[PDB]
């Protein structure tokens, strides 16, 4: 696995700019803030509902531990 | 260049080229916009060559 022996490709053109010709910080809060809100919305219904059920079991488990030692 | 006399070429230039327009209609200076250099690259990938 060396660089000129990897795969076969035809009819593809790429254009690039030098790092000394561009800004290292482009649009940061103009593009970046609405981008990290799209990514948060796209994954919130998959990750979060398991950790809500851990919270409800934890509260029921510490409260029914203290309503056993009381009288 | 070659077997030419300069006096002969000058009189042939006055006979055939003198009706060229010297100064022009409104004759504005031909503007020269310079051009800048940009460090960059372009890659065209074609493995069949």
């Amino acid at each position: 696995r060396e660089f000129g022996h990897l795969t076969r490709m035809r009819h593809v053109i790429t254009y690039s700019l030098s790092p000394f010709e561009q800004r290292a910080f482009p649009h940061y809060f103009t593009k970046g803030i609405p981008n990290v809100l799209r990514r948060t919305r796209a994954c919130i219904l998959r990750v979060a509902p398991p950790f809500v059920v851990f919270y409800l079991v934890y509260t029921w488990g510490t409260q029914e531990f203290e309503k056993s030692k009381r009288k | 260049a070659g077997g030419v006399e300069h006096r002969q070429l000058l009189d042939l230039a006055q006979k055939h080229f003198s009706s060229l327009s010297g100064t022009y209609v409104e004759d504005a200076v031909p503007a020269f916009t310079p051009c800048r250099f940009t460090g960059s690259e372009i890659r065209h990938r074609d493995d069949a060559l």
